[PDB]
């Protein structure tokens, strides 16, 4: 019973997010699991159940009568929740078959930014007064970053930041190049 | 459906 | 937990690697997995009481070892440069999926020659007057350019402490060249603190990469230095 | 430990003479569970005998069912012959259509 | 109550190579698989036709369950014949039976896993199904090996979880059969065997499933001391028979009375000659 779920699943803070997972060749001696990968880890167990609504301290799963699907859902999304989330039918019996992955499904989640104030900033390095970079901060969540055309212009992609003690999340993207007229007003239109 | 395999005795 | 050794390692085509893994404790199963960038976990084989009792579709130069404490080996010769992946590791009990418990991983990258791997330059840039006059808030940006492999981590210091509040990461690297199979990564961070913190010259920032390179036992022969396993920071102290 | 068969032999349906029916010899309470049974016509062995899958009782004991097609008559002799390390000679039960 | 049993049984025979290796499953007192290791190419077999149109998939996986339990036991038979210090010139049985009641709520009423050495309990797992019973010093080395691989949780989980999950389907798709009681056809034979006395016989047959009651009762009163009873016995078709007989002076058969009790039958029934 090998699963299927989507590619991605985008999302902002404080929602609940459902992951929907297919599986239609389970059969009795399978169970249902999910696990999380964030960057820089293996796999974690989120949690598992058989044909009856689970709720932990993390997610709830929601299994159909017929178990051919399967909803993982995650009651108020954080910024920390960002990760890829595997679906698994795994086989109940004992030195059965060892758990074998799908693809799994990257989710996102972007922050209502409150006041934003889109601008583009020139930054001197500490070392150098030839290097400089630009930083393009404090625009909304649904601004997209095109990358960078010019082959000598890098670009990154956008990120978002939390100064915790000040209630304040902000995105930003940085562009730079070694370039003798790259000015930072049009590094990122 | 059997059960798995566990140890031997 | 699963201990997994080494985190990172480097072999060049045709050498051979040992991957090590101790299961979690209570546990004496021990599966292994191949996680290309981009993909789920795929299944090698898995290990109880001392033998190999089920496999993928893995070729035999990928082979294993269980020792009567259950720790493990993934042994693998003739390295391929598809071979270069995040090799994991997971525990259970008696050949059980439930309690399926995995480590952390070893990032192995194959390279063609020794002479592909390149460290990290670390760069920071000190914030913009003109956000500190809008914003009362300061952005530091660290550039971490022309390094192979995709084997860092970054990090920031404040006053001697690291910082998480702040900061964010890019989740990817860049590739200096995208048309180059191994092209040099380049990765930028940021620190965002208030104006009056920054404007404290007692106040130190260091943007630190740990670089995972090189072993003492590889042969250098160029003639820049040796891509060696190493700590690359950059640093500024706030301005009044 | 070891234990002696009890056997049974007996018609599937009430025997009626002319008709087809089952002839079954049912070896049960035995153990080790290696055992030897032959069905019987006139004395001679019958072939092609089949028999159920080895089981065994709550005791641990084994059961076995043998049986064969056969149109009993009013003077063919059927019977059933057992053989195990638990008999010195082969155990040999004669069918009685009133049993 | 219903309930789904397996029953493996495991010999070794020197010289002649492998030990073979027999399984057989049931519903109630109805089989519906075997498996054995002496085949030309051994697989799980369909014995009941609410599992022949079970896929591919379903009976592979039983297969290999079979295949390595097995080599399991093989490796059991081995350490036993050294616990018992025993010769390999010797063939040895070893037995398991493991299953599960269902209960009134549809989930546990009881599980069980028996083993059993030489015709002889060894060990068991008790009622609930945490800890062991083992019957003699040999078995308590394998209880210390058990207790320390946590074997019992491993079987809980499948004698509280897969194995009601699998009774509950068979019930369903063999429900015309398994939840259908068939009751007893009966009559009384009479066969005089003295001269003064004759045989009356009390038949039950084509009953299923196999628990039935057979009375003789002279004046009212239970004539148990006087009757003769086979052992409950297959068909061959998947029903059962019974008789009981006592030994009646002869003029005196009409004050006899035979009983029957079965799940079949609406209320017990009284048979005369
Ligand atoms: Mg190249
Ligand atoms: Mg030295």
């Amino acid at each position: 019973a090998k699963t299927t779920q989507p590619i991605s699943v985008d999302s902002y803070e404080g929602q609940e997010v459902n992951i929907t997972c297919s599986h239609n060749n389970i059969a009795t001696n399978d169970y249902i699991t999910w696990y999380q990968q964030f960057p820089s880890q293996g796999p974690r167990f989120i949690i598992q159940g058989y044909k009856t609504k689970v709720t932990n301290e993390v997610a709830s799963l929601f299994i159909p009568a017929d178990r051919k699907s399967s909803t993982l859902s995650l009651p108020r999304v954080s910024l920390s929740d960002t990760a890829v989330y595997y679906c698994l039918v795994g086989d109940m019996d004992q030195a059965g078959t060892a758990l074998i992955f799908g693809k799994g499904t990257t989710l996102s989640v972007s922050s209502d930014i409150q006041n934003p104030d889109p601008a583009v900033y020139q930054l001197r390095d500490s070392k150098s007064s030839d290097k400089s970079v630009c930083l393009f901060t404090d625009f909304d969540s649904q601004t997209n970053v095109s990358q960078s055309k010019d082959s000598d212009v890098y670009i990154t992609d956008k990120c978002v930041l939390d100064m915790r003690s000040m209630d304040f999340k902000s995105n930003s993207a940085v562009a730079w190049s070694n370039k003798s007229d790259f000015a930072c007003a049009n590094a990122f239109n | 459906g059997a059960d798995g395999v566990g140890k031997s005795a | 937990g699963v201990t997994q050794s080494p985190t990172h390692l480097i072999k060049t085509r045709g050498q051979q690697v040992t991957l090590r893994c101790s299961p979690k404790s209570g546990h004496d199963t021990v599966s292994w997995y191949q996680q290309a960038l981009g993909q789920g976990p795929q299944f090698i084989f898995q290990y109880y009481e001392e033998e190999e009792r089920q496999r993928g579709n893995f070729p035999d130069r990928f082979s294993g070892h269980q020792f009567p404490n259950y720790s493990s080996e993934l042994n693998v010769n003739a390295l391929l440069l598809g071979d270069s992946a995040l090799y994991l590791c997971a525990s259970s009990l008696g050949q059980t999926n439930y309690g399926y418990t995995f480590g952390s991983g070893t990032r192995l990258t194959v390279v063609e020659d020794l002479r592909n791997v390149f460290p990290p330059e670390v760069a920071v840039f000190e914030p913009s007057e003109a956000e500190i006059s809008h914003t009362q808030k300061a952005t530091l940006v660290c550039l971490a350019t022309g390094f192979y492999p995709d084997h860092v981590e970054l990090s920031w210091w404040v006053n001697g402490k690291e910082v998480h509040s702040g900061v964010c990461t890019d989740p990817q690297p860049l590739k200096e060249q995208p048309a180059l199979n191994d092209s040099r990564y380049a990765l930028s961070s940021r620190l965002r603190v208030s104006a009056t913190f920054w404007q404290n010259p007692r106040n130190h920032f260091r943007c630190q990469v740990q670089f995972y390179g090189l072993s003492e036992n590889d042969e250098w022969t160029q003639d820049r230095a040796k891509p060696v396993t190493q700590i690359v920071s950059a640093e500024a102290w706030g301005r009044a | 430990i070891q234990r002696t068969p009890k056997i049974q032999v007996y018609s599937r349906h009430p025997a009626e003479n002319g008709k087809s029916n089952f002839l079954n010899c049912y070896v049960s309470g035995f153990h080790p569970s290696d055992i030897e049974v032959d069905l019987l016509k006139n004395g001679e062995r019958i072939e092609k005998v089949e028999h159920s899958d080895l089981s065994f009782s709550k005791d641990w004991s084994f059961y076995l069912l043998y049986y064969t097609e056969f149109t009993p008559t009013e003077k063919d002799e059927y019977a059933c012959r057992v053989n195990h390390v638990t008999l010195s000679q082969p155990k040999i039960v004669k069918w009685d259509r009133d049993m | 109550s219903h309930s789904m049993r397996y029953f493996y049984t495991a010999v070794s025979r020197p010289g002649r190579g492998e030990p073979r290796f027999i399984a057989v499953g049931y519903v109630d007192d109805t089989q519906f698989v075997q498996f054995d290791s002496d085949a030309a190419s051994p697989r799980g077999e369909p014995r009941a036709p609410w599992v022949e149109q079970e896929g591919p998939e379903y009976w592979d996986r039983e297969t290999q369950k079979y295949k390595r339990q097995a080599q399991t036991d093989r490796v059991s038979l081995r350490n036993l014949r050294g616990y018992y210090n025993q010769s390999e010139a010797g063939s040895h049985t070893l037995q398991r039976m493991y299953g599960c009641d269902l209960g009134p709520d549809g989930r546990l009423l009881r599980g069980y896993n028996q083993f059993a050495y030489d015709g002889k309990d060894y060990i068991a797992l008790n009622e609930d199904l945490r800890s062991w019973t083992a019957a003699d010093k040999a078995a308590q080395i394998t209880q210390r090996k058990w207790e320390a691989a946590r074997e019992a949780e491993q079987r809980r989980a499948y004698l509280e979880g897969t194995c009601v999950e699998w009774l509950r389907r068979y019930l369903e798709n063999g429900k015309k059969t398994l939840q259908r009681a068939e009751h007893p056809k009966t009559h009384v034979t009479h066969h005089p065997v003295s001269d003064h006395e004759a045989t009356l016989r009390c038949w039950a047959l084509g009953f299923y499933p196999a628990e039935i009651t057979l009375t003789w009762q002279r004046d009212g009163e239970d004539q148990t001391q006087d009757t003769e009873l086979v052992e409950t016995r297959p068909a061959g078709d998947g029903t059962f028979q019974k008789w009981a007989a006592v030994v009646v002076p002869s003029g005196e058969e009409q004050r006899y009375t035979c009983h029957v009790q079965h799940e079949g039958l609406p209320e017990p029934l009284t048979l005369r000659w």
